[PDB]
């Protein structure tokens, strides 16, 4: 799968959230997952997230056709780690998930181009 | 966590110095090095493994990635003899490494040893201080023992050591044995004995009260 | 150039509250973190905590129950409060600006890029005492002489010789803290007058050292 280069707070975000804290979106989300398959993992996080906005759906819609071949469990197990965490925190899961909506973008772009 | 090596590096001016820092887990390239001279605040020297901070001259350079990092000073100047610390991200409980002290190396120099008895002005105050001075020695390791009529003293003296002298690269040390006047007057022989690798044997400086 | 100036008391008694302020000049507080660091005698620098522009803090867990960090953006200041101090809190305290940002693989950098000059904090139950100044009357052929500057509080004292004329061969030793809670120092050299100044007690003494 792939997107293109083509596709307001800015990164002044760290004035408001301690950059030294744990994030939902981080290195561990990608453990065991090959380069060629990162955009597909990053689609799953996009589609969990929205589904549980305008800019986001423009990127999502395009990735309907994005899949891999063979078993994707090594991917879904990583995504499920995020979902479990974005629920176990309840309110805070939602808000923390909502709070990193931009990291989801930086990661999406970077994997899909 | 961050491990610096060696604890102390003894080198000559104009010599090239290489300091190591190893991290126990990868820090990518986000390692910094700091310099601190005595009396002063630390200062950022290198950031992101290899970038010179503002004002830092060209003889300072750094490299490495992951876990293994190196700071190089291509030609040591007088001002470069100091402590260097590494640091990477916000690591707790120790954010900084232990430090590497860069000391001026020189040939062994034995201490000149001197004993001073309490002055008369002080004795009529009620207290007796005996001072032993070990002057201008290298290296730093010295041992001083006090004996009062040949009884080895424990718990009643304190030492102080200078910073390495900039012009001759030596250290100097004082030991002050303190007792009451009364108790000083009931003994005769006051000796400090010194051991140092520049001396060919232990040496004693003593006086009789 | 950005400059940080610490302000705080040099001396506290046990159980007092330490409080320090840093004034940031020549730069703004937005887009950096603001940290307090201390360096106990003989030790490496140790991070106490930081504060972000938004007001969120993070503290060194070993001070957690005693430490507060705050900031006042309209004044370009930030502050440290440490309750219930003991002798264990004696150190040089530094404010530092922290450069932070994203780097590596979804990670960050964190560099204390601008430091204050530091403020020495001593915790002691002792009282102000001027020093006594007493005269100290192998290798070389050489002789040595000196002044014993004894039983003063607080630090520091300054010593010179022959009103600062004589500097060569002069060793002034770092003060040692005696079991009485009072400082002692000696100055030596291998007409001799040592000039001892203790501002805190307003002691000026000039002592002739004779054979």
């Amino acid at each position: 799968c792939r997107l293109d280069k083509s596709n307001m707070l800015a990164k002044e975000a760290w004035n408001w959230d301690d950059i030294t804290d744990v994030r939902l979106i981080g290195e561990k989300l990608f453990h065991g997952v090959s380069m060629s398959e990162r955009c597909y993992l990053m689609k799953q996080v996009l589609n969990f997230t929205l589904e549980e906005v305008p800019f986001l759906a423009r990127l999502s819609n395009r990735l309907s056709t994005c899949h891999i071949e063979g078993d994707d469990l090594h991917i879904q197990r990583n995504v499920q780690k995020l979902k479990d965490t974005v629920k176990k925190l309840g309110e805070s899961g939602e808000i923390k998930a909502i709070g990193e909506l931009d990291l989801l973008f930086m990661s999406l772009r970077n994997a899909c181009i | 966590e961050l491990t610096q090596s060696p604890a102390t590096l003894s080198l000559s001016p104009g010599e090239r110095a290489t300091l190591s820092c190893r991290a126990s887990q990868s820090v990518g390239r986000n390692l910094g090095w700091y310099q601190q001279k005595p009396g002063q605040a630390p200062r950022l020297l290198i950031y992101d493994a290899s970038n010179r901070a503002t004002g830092i001259p060209a003889r300072f350079s750094g490299s490495g990635s992951g876990t293994d990092f190196t700071l190089t000073i291509s030609s040591l100047e007088p001002e470069d003899f100091a402590v260097y610390y590494c640091q990477a991200r916000l690591l707790l409980p120790q954010t900084f490494g232990q430090g590497t002290k860069v000391e001026i190396k020189r040939t062994v120099a034995a201490p000149s040893v001197f004993i001073f008895p309490p002055s008369d002005e002080q004795l009529k105050s009620g207290t007796a201080s005996v001072v032993c001075l070990l002057n201008n020695f290298y290296p730093r390791e010295a041992k001083v023992q006090w004996k009062v009529d040949n009884a080895l003293q424990s718990g009643n003296s304190q030492e102080s050591v200078t910073e390495q002298d900039s012009k001759d690269s030596t250290y100097s040390l004082s030991s002050t044995l303190t007792l009451s006047k009364a108790d000083y007057e009931k003994h005769k022989v006051y000796a400090c004995e010194v051991t140092h690798q520049g001396l060919s044997s232990p040496v004693t400086k003593s006086f009789n009260r | 150039e950005v400059q940080l100036l610490e302000s705080g008391p040099g001396l506290l008694k046990p159980s007092e509250t330490l409080s320090l302020t840093c004034t940031v000049s020549g730069g703004s507080m937005i887009n950096y973190y603001w940290s307090w660091i201390r360096q106990p005698p003989g030790e490496r620098p140790q991070w106490l905590g930081h504060i972000i522009y938004g007001g969120t803090t993070k503290y060194n867990p070993s001070l957690e129950s005693r430490i507060t960090i705050s900031r006042d953006i309209s004044k370009n200041q930030f502050s440290l409060r440490l309750n219930s101090v003991t002798a264990a809190d004696t150190a040089i305290y530094y404010c530092a600006r922290v450069a932070i940002g994203v780097s590596g693989f979804l990670n960050y950098y964190y560099y204390m890029d601008v430091w204050g000059s530091g403020t020495a904090v001593t915790v002691s139950s002792a009282s102000t005492k001027g020093p006594s100044v007493f005269p100290l009357a192998t290798s070389g052929g050489t002789a040595a002489l000196g002044c014993l500057v004894k039983d003063y509080f607080p630090e520091p004292v300054t010593v010179s010789w022959n009103s600062g004329a004589l500097t060569s061969g002069v060793h002034t030793f770092p003060a040692v803290l005696q079991s009485s809670g009072l400082y002692s120092l000696s100055s030596v050299v291998t007409t001799y007058i040592c000039n001892v100044n203790h501002k805190p007690s307003n002691t000026k003494v000039d002592k002739k050292v004779e054979p």
